[PDB]
């Protein structure tokens, strides 16, 4: 179940690159939380600026005509109240036009001359004073309906020592709002946030010409006089806001504002782990098994997060990009490399390994090197190494029978939905730790024509018959090379529990077959009715997943 | 047959948000666009009096 | 450098749906199930598109955008979070059957 | 499976468009070339003395 | 402008293909068989490089 | 060609399904049969 969840969220780690590059290029230079309705009708006034620079000399050459971000104010009267506003303008994606008169110093020439066409944008911000304007640090969604403005342009003229002056008249761009977001603004060391408005454009029929110049029928508003000598630009429209507040435990006390963000909570790690231990201590009986069957894709994993930032997916896949710092992605990379280069070197690489039954990488490369403990046997070491490697791998490729990462992500979800204190920026470490720190030591089984054995990463191992239960002496090489090229059964139920359950409560044949092969059907049907000792085993196993 | 088609139409919700974010932020930081004067010289009798 | 381009409209969706049904009612039979076995992709689902006028990428993105707000997405989300909460603890003891 | 991984490599084409529009938006300037005439008249100034 | 060349980057593959053949002559015989069994995905192939 | 070697009654129903790597691996590892030549030419057969 969850095995595939880990696979395809790891495979979808090639998308971190687009997010990383775009973020870099964009910055070059129960609930314990309640929401408040906020629908305040709004209107806005605009203003445009300009910048003109000539060249020294005879006053014939002109260098640049450009726009410039400006900021004005006005006093508002709505709903019977008074409020003051600060607004700023900007523009991006401007087209550049030019006109050369020649080279001799007695002709008119302008080098840079920006005019807006259907490829640019205009940016607007607000500064209100009502409490709605103070609650814009934690917002769920944002929307706004606005009226279009049929803006126009004015006329500008130069001045020359001889002859009548050149004039430049006309300009017309319609506006259409599409998109609202959040930002900050400051003019007098008063830095505090605000909301942004982006607009699309459309130009009209009037001709914007230059006199006595081989130039006519220009379409687009230039930077000469974008105000016609007026004061502002009246645009009204609807507005919505559904922001929230960090409310207290009680219900009688809301909060009239929101203080700030970047607050130094960042609560210490390690003190965010014992409560998970408690949650696991009061988790469930069998419904987690029902949960451990449906493959919960990326959409269902983060469907009920209820956050304010949508970049959770990018970070939540950066985590299995970033197990480079752990031993999950590093392990898969290293072992894929070992299998790959062991498949090309017959000269040297094919003889530098240890011995199992034949030249295989899944068995002898496991016995590479490891300092030994105080007092152990030999076969325990090789069994532990091979079990650890085929554990780390065969889980993430394919298998038959219900697997341990299914219950791992089951407890993950039971913790996430029943967390009650988790920020959107602390899951990208909990997921990593839980993927690694859980599942400390589990045994594995494979069937072979009425002969079956098992081993795990504890240094323990046994072998036994199918249609009876007694131990037979253990061997290594044939067992290793038969687990090399066979699907393995993740031993959810270990050997001692099977022996005890057979001895005490008995078992039929069909139950034995479908239990030895990790079928969740018989497991749930058996633990549901009367909860025998393997209910204790599974409760210990779900207790085992500590962090 | 369809199983994976509707699976994939549903999973890529994690990518559509990236798409809209990147298109918007690219709209914010777009550079300048300059036309070309063309293969001609435009002149005229400038200093009339 | 014209006054502007003008996007064109389209008829209301009711006639589209009714003619869509009228087109359905003359589909073949055996080749239908012949196709109904090959699980294709998300890719070839939109490989053959008409006139592809700077639209294939945007149309694919728009399909992905509009698909998650459907009834099926809400229903699967309520399925998964309901079962996650049911297995999370003893949340609902006994209210109704 | 390896062949299945190959088809998976074939499937996920919905990212190349995002990648190259990212390339374009951070790329260099755009431009618009203009229009030119054809043949001409070959005139002059005959009656000068 | 420049009369754009009609060939690009072929002078690398034209010599790289033969050394591909030379190295592929001596592939192993049993290890590549089980190298195919694990479903080496899009990430795994392009990681250890 | 291989039928001169026996390999029957459990290997026919599997290797004829032509999909299980187990029996072909077990043959290739020790037997060194004609199938080794077959897949060696197959590996060479994809020159480029």
């Amino acid at each position: 179940m969850a095995s595939l969840i880990y696979r395809q969220l790891l495979t979808n780690s090639y998308t971190v690159d687009l997010s990383d590059e775009i973020q870099e290029i964009g910055s070059t230079k129960t609930s314990l939380w309640k929401e408040m309705q906020y629908n305040r009708d709004i209107t806005i006034r605009f203003k445009f600026a300009n910048t003109i620079i000539k060249s020294g000399g005879l006053g014939y050459k002109w260098s640049e005509i450009s726009f410039k971000p400006a900021n004005y104010q006005y006093t508002y009267t709505r709903d019977g109240e008074e409020v003051t506003a600060h607004t700023t303008c900007s523009v991006n994606g401007v087209n550049d036009f030019s006109f050369n008169g020649g080279s001799l110093p007695t002709d008119f020439v302008v080098s840079k001359f920006e005019v807006i066409k259907e490829n640019s944008y205009v940016y607007i911000d607000y500064w209100d004073d009502s409490q709605a304007f103070r609650n814009v640090v934690y917002v769920r969604s944002l929307a706004a309906n606005l009226n279009s403005v049929m803006c126009t342009g004015g006329s500008y003229n130069f001045s020359l020592p001889v002859g009548q002056w050149p004039v430049l008249t006309g300009g017309a761009v319609s506006l259409h709002s599409a998109g609202v977001t959040l930002s900050t603004q400051f003019t007098d060391f008063v830095s505090l946030n605000s909301l942004r408005f982006r607009f699309r454009l459309a130009v009209e029929e009037p001709h914007f010409k230059l006199t006595r110049t081989r130039l006519d029928r220009l379409y687009g508003l230039p930077a000469a006089d974008p105000n016609n000598g007026k004061e502002y630009y009246e645009i009204a429209g609807r507005f919505s806001l559904i922001s929230l507040v960090p409310s207290n435990d009680d219900y009688q006390t809301p909060i009239a504002n929101s203080v700030t963000v970047r607050q130094d909570l960042e609560r210490q790690l390690g003190e965010l782990r014992e409560e998970f231990n408690a949650l696991s201590q009061e988790i469930a009986m069998s419904q987690l098994i029902d949960l451990a069957l449906l493959p919960l894709d990326m959409f269902s994993m983060f469907s009920g997060i209820k956050s304010t930032i949508d970049a959770a997916k990018s970070m939540a896949t950066n985590v299995m990009k970033k197990f480079k710092k752990s031993g999950l992605a590093n392990s898969v990379s290293t072992l894929t490399d070992s299998l790959s280069d062991a498949a090309s070197s017959i000269s040297r690489g094919s003889s530098i390994r240890s011995i199992g039954s034949s030249a295989s990488a899944w068995t002898d490369v496991s016995t590479q090197i490891t300092d030994i403990s105080s007092s152990v046997s030999s076969v325990s070491t090789q069994t532990s190494t091979i079990s650890r490697r085929l554990r780390l791998k065969e889980m993430a490729t394919q298998t038959e029978g219900m697997n341990f990462d299914d219950i791992s992500a089951a407890v993950l979800k039971t913790k996430i939905d029943k967390s009650t204190q988790i920020s959107p920026n602390t899951i990208p470490d909990i997921v990593t730790e839980a993927s690694e720190k859980f599942i400390p030591n589990r045994a594995y089984r494979v069937i072979n024509n009425d002969d079956v054995f098992e081993a795990g990463i504890d240094g323990k191992f046994f072998a036994y018959k199918v249609d009876t239960f007694e131990e037979i002496p253990f061997d290594v090489q044939k067992f290793a090379d038969l687990v090399t090229d066979s699907p393995v059964i993740s031993a959810i139920i270990d050997f001692k529990t099977l022996k005890n359950l057979n001895d005490n409560y008995g078992i039929t044949k069909q139950q034995a077959f479908n239990l030895l092969r990790s079928d969740p059907r018989v497991l749930r049907e058996f633990i549901n009715q009367d909860n025998p000792i393997i209910r204790n085993r599974i409760e210990q196993l779900i207790m085992q997943c500590r962090l | 047959m369809a199983s994976l088609i509707y699976r994939q139409l549903l999973t890529n919700s994690y990518t559509v948000d990236l798409s809209d974010e990147i298109q918007e932020i690219g709209s914010t930081k777009s550079q300048n666009v300059t036309i070309n004067p063309g293969p001609f010289a435009q002149t005229g009798y400038a200093p009339v009096n």
